[PDB]
């Protein structure tokens, strides 16, 4: 996932 | 000039981020709509906002109407890539240097939204907003898309007390 919420965060998949 | 041209053009350099989002979903096959608005998230936004003094229901609506803006700018690009797939970006995005301008962007609108508490709560803030807006419209060279992005994202800073 790859979020834009309030920070910008990412997990491989 | 504006007393909010700063929070906007923050705001509107905030929203760039989806041309790398939706550039890194689409080679990845993301869902756009997993986008981050779960409990661990507003929970921090609403901590750093009591941090910084602002309502953290005042600060929640604002990114509600941010990740609403970024999403329908990726939602955009995906419609583009799919009609014209040779126009998508060649490049891949930079996602470690981009975690670090939205954590510099995101400090700036909270210090912005603070200090200037004052005019958001007042009656003066929709014409502030407004110019504002055609500014960064102006000095940032938005298009049309970025244009509609920046007044979804910056609808309830007026809504202040």
């Amino acid at each position: 996932y790859l979020w834009t919420y309030y920070e910008l965060i990412f997990k491989p998949c | 000039t504006s007393q909010l041209a700063e929070l906007v053009d923050a705001a509107a350099e905030r929203l760039e981020v989806a041309d790398p989002v939706a550039a890194f979903k689409w080679r990845a096959q993301l869902p756009i709509e997993d986008s981050g608005r779960v409990e661990q998230q507003l929970a921090k936004l609403g901590e750093d906002a009591r941090s910084q003094h602002i309502d953290p229901d005042y600060v929640t609506r604002v990114f509600d109407d941010q990740i609403r803006a970024t999403e329908a700018i990726e939602y955009s690009r995906f419609s583009d890539w799919k009609l014209n797939p040779a126009s998508a970006p060649p490049e891949p995005p930079d996602l470690s240097a981009s975690r670090s301008a939205i954590d510099s962007l995101n400090n700036r609108m909270l210090s912005q939204i603070w200090s200037h508490w004052s005019l958001l709560s007042a009656p003066s803030c929709a014409a502030q907003l407004d110019r504002a807006k055609r500014d960064i419209v102006r000095s940032r060279h938005l298009d049309s898309l970025y244009q509609r992005a920046l007044t979804t994202a910056t609808q309830s800073y007026c809504q202040a007390l």
